[PDB]
């Protein structure tokens, strides 16, 4: 009964060249801002967050999409957009078109990333109004969940060679990352190794962990003997490294370990929502013909 | 619940056609499933019961 | 005949989503009077009638399930099933247009090859729908090795109950349900609930009390846990049904799981392999009311639950240890 | 194949040559005519 | 530039009672199947034997109870509405370009009833023909078990193979008999006895043969249809005379109503009667009354006496003393693009030698062959004539 | 949704269909055999240097049909597979002109008493019995009849259906011994069934090779030679020059010269053979 | 379409000055035990699990929270309490009264927190009918999660005691709070560390050797804003596992283990219902918002 | 002797039923019984 549609009216008039790519991509998923029918430019694509004159993030625009409301196009007509509406457990119709292309099944679950490859990939540029649009990056959830991990590892042995030539081999970096398998196709990814720093801030947090993880573990199992502890505890010293198990902790004081297990926990929390936590739904159709997927929308 | 033969005493009516044309080799190998014979102390209505 | 053909004109048209609420505003206030389900206390009278209540009837909330459409080798998904089974789709590779690949928590029993006391009922049964496990064994040459790395939980996805099987001799087409309560398709008027093997189910809330709340949702949640079985790998489904919230159920059934983590990992004082690490995964297969009762079957015996007013929503695999 | 003692159970050979298949398997005027049949492809002289 | 003229489809409407291939059934049309668990008929057939004073030893008498049920079958279909479709079907008052966009609409939904309801005429005569074509075995299986000259004594072991032996030798000879005509002298008296022993062959003991469903012109009475394809049907026309080409049959179902009393055992006991009513007259009406076909023939036609006869346009045939319809299905399969399941593939096994050798005593009998004759030869390969006569090896 | 019951009246059978016309034919009848390469992936010789070598001498799906991509285009239909059933160099020519089995025993269990399995087997292996063809020899060739022999080593298997199409084989259906014994029943449990149900792994229509039918969704076909038993002999000459003598005097004809043989097609289709423009019939 | 609303039946007038708290707080998220029209005051409150002269714990509190169905107040009569309720999913006004104020905006973030600031301020006794009621508080998750933080942190270090500025100190841009630790049963707050010695050493044994060796290549000269916490000293640990040689194959097993096992650890940092609040008023104090039981 | 739920056209009685019927049937005081709530008690549906 209820009525659902999302118009955005523009200041000026389209071109007659941009009119064509909003064409070719008529059915897709937008971050939209705002839960009202009548609304401004400046929400509807990451444009709100992610510029050029300020520095690319990743976890700010992930922590965003969240938070944010989605929309599917309808028909584009200048200069009104016509978005609709996307709802809780909604059922409605996708098509496909992104830049660079992953093959679509039924029965998977559509998890929307940001886009960290290339600008032309990306957004569609709107001369008329001088803002940009960006369309996120649609990628089902495990492609999604090793897209991320073998471009993450990249990052990290590209701040290696960068540091010291002799520990990491290009042709051994290059073979074995840039190359995904997935439901036995391959697809080599667009490198942009032209000058990655979306994912700056994750190799900075997962590097801080790998120091302070060791380090934090050796007190937190002698703080906790008792005759009431639990008894898989028992099991996980054997997974420990010998190593871990060395460390004199006379070195650090008691107020620099309340600094350390402090920054210990709020790394945690906040680097395990951002790998789970964001707005995924559900596909039940498709046919690689026509490129249309029926999806229902799960909010979480 | 699949259909079952039941031999209770029905006003059974009457066909023109003959039906006694290879029945006796039918019963042997099976033309048709579910049947019954009766033979002579035995072919009759049985009593009514409820 | 075309009284047969006003008969769709009735129900078509009496079975359609509620349209959009827009009134012209030179109408005035007219759209206030168009707002009737949002209204929801109704006057009694000294002896309510169904011609006083009737309007009260009317109303209804708008519920609708989404079915999926499978076309299944007949191999795999045995012709007999107690068409509310829930479902999962194995997913490896698109090697051709349509032919998918369905597991019955029975199938995934044959093909995990587990000890028989592990679950002492469904063996007998699992074994006399299936072969010895290799009619099953064959789709998958990579079981030896999807055990290993432990990417059998990737590759599941959670479907719902069945609605219909359509059976033919060669292929038999599956028609299942999400996002809600299939409706039944030879019975009338008539709700599809899902049933569990009672062997596979575990519950969860259990108390001689010697008090907890109340509350309106009870989850039904899946877990899958890998494991090594006579020096083999081999894998182990069980169900859980608890309203307790997700913090909670996590340490619920790691308590459960306590011996079977223990003896795993005595293994690996020897040989420490990081593939190895991934022990178990848990979905979450959708919520059942609070205090409906699971009704006992029993078919060939078999006893086999089922739940009234199950309503579907599939969760990713999150990995617990 | 041959009977092995021990359960006994069946065992087997393999008949190297093609003369090692028996005779009424394989005649003795059939396996001159396949002898003369080795002659006329390698043109040889006798 | 200008448009000259737009042109679409009226789509040819084919019900099940028009066809002639309702001269093979009965229909009774039966307001809720939905509450219907089975089916039943219950024969019961009194088998008379010879007294004969020999060394025999009688037989008492004998008695077979004869058990039938129904099938179920389900049909399915498809309708997509679009979504402002349906959204547009309310709000009207608007300029009058409003009204030819709501009434655009509406022709929309109603070509979109009439395809459910296409799809589901059709649907009929595909279950009703897939019945016909489970229950229809080949001629050169049933030939030879429908006389019982073969099967007097019983099926034997010596029996079982001397027919074994006949389905052979009726496959071979016999298979693909319009296809024969042309090549054999005699021709076209080849087909007309080949096909009336189809027709001598079926088991024409049907409960409802006095009957009197379908008629000719001047009271004929028809017996059978036979089905063919397009190009099948232009060949058995030309032989053979259209004769009348219109037959007398019923314009509506039967009618069952569990109205009544009924009802009653429907809905306190598991069970319904057909007919209760007559049912009714027979037992305690008037007792003791023995079966006798000349009026018992009031209870056998229940609902297909007086049901109104219309002429129906059909083609019949004239075989023996025997009217026959024809029928040809591939307007209601060609124009859905589903293929005919009258047209058809047959599979066979072709044996075939490589190699061999011949024994000591070597002969000959032709007069015109001079060369591979001497014993050292030996052949290592045979030869094998292709689907266009090109010989390989 | 529409619900009908079908209910028979009869008791006989009140239907009767029959081959009519020939429209084509669709299989190319010639000379592709089949490769066990492609079948048996598995199995192998333990040099790779000659495993590799072996295979130089002799050699999926697309949008739900089966298409190979090593023939780009075929003229004359789709390609038959032929198997290869090894046979003693001495094993009789007059067992090739009349239709019976390619293994050398009879298979026919119909005759056979019903619901005895153990008559039934007698029948198909057990050698103190000479054939019910033939009473002077036991067995034509005991590599293919025999208990253990080749022909039921490579071709007693039940289909095993893999991801990849799987391939038609058209010896297996005379030598599987369970697709045998299903009819061992009565006649009329056999014509019953006759017409219902389709067969046990039959071969594709309208693709390039024979692939065995693993999605059965409105293929019609019907195959009499799994009740009666039978494979049909067709032309074979072991020289040119004797299939020249068929086709110029069909009476005065020699079946058998000094080194050579030729086998008349016995067929329930009897086609035109036409090569030049002498036309035998 | 639904009804949902709860009158509490009540054996007591209340008095005066319990009436002005109540009638104070007028817009209060609270739990209750059944889901009914008609209820007891003993299901009310949350002091079913957190009394007086119990030790409390406030991680069981919290796991308690999860189970209830949830409760917004409409009026307080003399007699009866009368509440409205919150069921997934639905939008509901909200209405912010809760005393340790914080500052929402239109499309924040939310979710429901034992009181762990001041037990006093926010449960209130009735003398009357002798049971006393616990008002829970709702919280922005960024502080919804800093108080679990430094409340898993201090159980770990009162144990090692077996001194408050550290342990009970929550912080947060412009403001520095006290948790409420007098009495607290750590068991049920320890089966939670218990299971963070068991990610926490697996997590020991998988970390990449290439991330190793960027932080000694990265804390010895190029500071960074986010990198005080090493002060510029390298740990002695970390030059002691970076000795093999590195690998991209290895790493990329590591990693995505390293991935999966951060899934985990929202089960143990879980906090209750989450509220997405779409709509906030400034001045009127209210929201709207739907609720989302996870 | 079987119980079933078809929907008779049930007669009415003047006595009452009523008195000790909670601890009878759970107790065993008659045998072929059944219980029915809430949404249960009702005459169902018609299937012949």
């Amino acid at each position: 009964a209820l009525d659902k549609s999302i118009v955005v009216n523009l200041t000026s008039r389209l071109f007659a060249d941009e009119l064509a790519a909003l064409q070719s991509k008529i059915g897709s998923v937008l971050p939209l801002g705002d839960c009202h029918r009548l609304q401004n430019i400046q929400a509807l694509g990451l444009g709100c967050v992610c510029s050029r004159e300020t520095s690319p993030d990743y976890i700010q625009i992930m922590q965003y999409l969240s938070k944010c409301t989605l929309a599917v196009l309808e028909e584009v007509r200048p200069d009104s957009l016509r978005l609709t509406r996307m709802d809780p457990s909604d059922n409605l119709q996708i098509k496909n078109v992104y830049a660079p292309f992953f093959q679509w099944d039924s029965n998977t679950q559509l998890a929307v990333l940001p886009p960290l490859f290339s600008r032309k990939d990306s957004t569609i540029v709107l001369e008329s109004n001088g803002f940009d649009i960006v369309f996120p990056m649609v990628v089902p959830q495990q492609l999604g969940h090793a897209i991320l991990q073998q471009l993450l590892v990249y990052h990290i042995y590209s701040k290696i060679s960068a540091g010291a030539p002799g520990d990491v081999n290009m042709a051994e970096l290059d073979l074995y990352t840039t190359n995904v398998s997935f439901m036995g196709r391959t697809y080599r990814l667009d490198v942009d190794n032209t000058d990655l720093r979306v994912l700056d801030d994750l190799s900075m947090y997962l590097c801080i962990l790998s120091a302070l993880v060791p380090r934090g573990c050796l007190r937190l199992l002698t703080a906790l003997v008792r005759h009431d502890r639990h008894p898989l505890t028992e099991v996980f010293e054997g997974v420990v490294p010998d190593e871990v198990t060395r460390i004199d902790l006379d070195q650090l004081s008691v107020p620099d370990d309340i600094t350390r297990m402090r920054v210990m926990f709020s790394y945690l929390q906040s680097l395990s929502s951002i790998f789970n936590l964001g707005p995924r739904l559900h596909v039940y159709a498709y046919s690689a013909e026509t490129l249309a997927a029926s999806c229902w929308y799960s909010p979480r | 619940m699949e259909a079952t033969l039941e031999q209770r005493p029905f006003p059974y009516l009457a066909t023109e056609a003959n039906l006694l044309t290879q029945i006796k080799e039918s019963a042997a190998d099976g033309l048709f499933k579910s049947f019954q014979l009766l033979l002579g102390k035995d072919a009759r209505e049985g009593s009514v019961r409820f | 005949q075309a009284e047969n053909a006003a008969r769709l004109g009735r129900q078509v048209l009496g079975l359609l989503p509620p349209p959009t609420h827009r009134v012209s505003l030179t109408r005035g206030p007219e759209f206030a009077r168009g707002v009737r389900d949002l209204l929801s206390k109704y006057a009694a009278s000294t002896r309510p009638t169904v011609g006083s209540l009737h309007e009260a009837l009317r109303q209804a909330p708008f519920r609708q399930p989404t079915y999926g459409d499978f076309l299944v080798y007949s191999q795999t998904f045995s012709p007999q099933e107690p068409l509310g089974t829930f479902l999962f789709s194995f997913k490896q590779e698109d090697n051709g247009s349509s032919m998918d690949m369905l597991l019955t928590p029975t199938s995934l029993f044959m093909l995990s090859g587990m000890e028989a006391a592990k679950a002492p009922q469904t063996h007998k049964v699992a074994g006399v729908w299936y072969g010895s496990g290799s009619g099953l064994a064959d789709f998958i040459p990579n079981l030896s090795e999807l055990m290993d790395t432990g990417e059998f939980h990737t590759l599941l996805t959670p479907v719902g109950p069945m609605v219909q099987s359509v059976h033919s001799t060669f292929v038999t087409k599956v028609t299942s349900a999400m996002k809600g309560v299939g409706l039944a398709r030879d019975e009338p008027r008539a709700h599809v609930g899902l049933t569990l093997p009672c062997d596979m189910l575990v519950d969860l809330d259990e108390s001689c009390p010697m008090r907890e709340p109340a509350g309106l949702n009870v989850t039904i949640y899946a877990s899958l846990v890998y494991l090594r079985v006579n020096q083999r790998p081999s894998m182990a489904l069980t169900f859980f049904q608890s309203g307790k919230g997700f913090a909670e159920v996590v340490a619920m059934i790691k308590d459960h799981f306590t011996d079977v983590i223990r003896t795993k990992y005595i293994q690996l004082r020897h040989e420490l392999y990081i593939n190895r690490l991934v022990f178990g995964a848990v979905c979450t297969l959708g919520t059942v009311p609070f205090d409906s009762h699971p009704v006992h079957q029993s078919l060939n015996s078999l006893p086999v639950l089922v739940f009234a007013n199950f309503e579907a929503a599939c969760g990713p695999w999150t990995v617990f240890l | 194949f041959f009977v092995h003692p021990c359960r006994g159970s069946y065992r087997a050979t393999h008949r190297t040559m093609v003369g090692n298949i028996p005779q009424p398997l394989a005649p003795r005027e059939f396996q001159e005519s396949r002898g003369a049949q080795f002659d006329a492809v390698t043109n040889m002289t006798h | 530039e200008a448009l000259l003229g737009v042109y679409t489809n009226v789509v040819e409407f084919v019900k099940f009672l028009e066809t002639a291939l309702a001269a093979a059934c009965v229909n009774t049309e039966f307001k809720d199947l939905r509450r219907m668990i089975d089916g039943k008929i219950q024969f019961k057939i009194s088998m008379p034997t010879i007294a004969h004073g020999d060394g025999r030893r009688p037989n008492k008498q004998r008695q077979y109870i004869v058990m039938k049920a129904c099938n179920k079958h389900h049909i399915g279909a498809e309708i997509e509405l679009a979504a402002a479709d349906i959204e547009l079907l309310f709000a009207e008052k608007e300029t009058p370009l409003d009204f030819t966009e709501y009434a655009g609409a509406i022709k929309t939904i109603t070509s979109a009833l009439q395809f459910g309801m296409d799809a589901l005429e059709r649907g009929l005569v595909d279950t009703v023909l897939a019945v016909k074509l489970r229950h229809a075995p080949p001629v050169f299986i049933l030939k030879t078990l429908g006389d019982p000259v073969y099967s007097e004594r019983g099926l034997k072991k010596a029996v079982k193979s001397d027919m074994v032996s006949m389905f052979k030798a009726h496959l071979i000879e016999h298979s693909f008999f319009l296809d024969k005509a042309e090549l054999m002298t005699r021709g076209k008296q080849y087909v007309l006895t080949m096909l009336s022993d189809m027709l001598a062959a079926v088991c024409e003991d049907t409960v409802f043969k006095g009957v009197s469903t379908y008629t000719t012109a001047s009271g004929q009475q028809v017996a059978g249809v036979l089905e063919t394809t397009d190009s099948v049907m232009r060949r058995l026309m030309n032989l053979l005379g259209q004769v009348e080409s219109a037959m007398s049959g019923p314009a509506a179902y039967a009618s069952y109503v569990v109205r009544g009393a009924n009802l009653v055992t429907a809905v306190s006991y598991g069970r319904a009667m057909r007919n209760f009513e007559q049912f009714m007259a027979r037992i305690v009406d008037h007792p003791n009354a023995l079966p006798s076909v000349e009026g018992d023939k009031a209870a056998l036609a229940d609902g297909h006496d007086e049901i109104q006869r219309t002429r129906i346009a059909a083609s019949l045939v004239k075989i023996g003393d025997k009217f026959v319809a024809i029928e040809s299905l591939q307007r209601m399969y060609n124009e859905t693009q589903f293929p005919c399941p009258l047209n058809r593939r047959i599979q066979y096994t072709y044996f075939f030698p490589v190699g061999l050798h011949l024994p000591v005593p070597r002969y000959s009998t032709s007069v015109s062959v001079r060369g591979v004759e001497s014993p050292a030869i030996q052949s290592t390969e045979t030869w094998v004539v292709n689907k266009n006569n090109v010989p390989l090896c | 949704t529409h619900e009908i019951a079908s209910l028979h009246t009869a008791l006989g059978y009140s239907s009767v269909i029959a081959p009519a016309h020939v429209a084509a034919i669709t299989t190319d009848m010639g000379v592709h055999c089949q490769d066990l390469f492609m079948i048996f992936p598995g199995d192998a010789y333990q040099d790779r240097q000659l495993h590799d070598y072996i295979k130089m001498k002799a050699g999926g799906y697309a949008a739900g049909v089966p298409r190979c991509e090593n023939l780009p285009g075929l003229s004359h239909g789709q390609l038959a597979t032929c198997e290869i059933i090894p046979t003693p160099v001495t094993s009789d020519v007059a067992y090739f002109q009349t239709p019976s089995n390619p293994r050398g025993r009879a298979a026919c269990v119909v005759s056979c008493d019903a619901y005895s399995n153990e008559s039934a087997e007698r029948l198909l292996y057990d050698h103190s019995i000479p054939d019910p063809a033939y009473e002077c020899r036991s067995t034509n060739n005991p590599w293919a009849s025999q208990r253990g022999s080749l022909g039921d080593v490579l071709y007693n298997i039940t289909f095993r259906q893999t991801a990849l199409p799987g391939m038609y084989s058209p010896c297996r259906q005379f030598f599987h011994k369970e697709d045998i014994m299903r009819y061992n029943r009565g006649l009329y449990t056999l014509v019953n069934e006759y017409s219902a149900r389709l067969a046990g792994a039959p071969a594709t229509s309208t693709t390039d090779l024979q692939y065995v039918v693993v999605n059965g969704t409105d293929v019609f076909l019907d195959q009499p030679c799994h009740m009666l038993q039978e494979a049909y002999p067709t032309l074979a000459a072991s020289h040119r020059v004797m299939l020249d003598e068929y086709m110029s005097n069909k009476q005065t004809h020699a079946p058998v010269h000094m080194g050579q043989y030729l086998i008349e097609e016995v067929a329930p289709m009897k086609r035109l053979l036409k090569l030049g423009n002498k036309v035998v019939y």
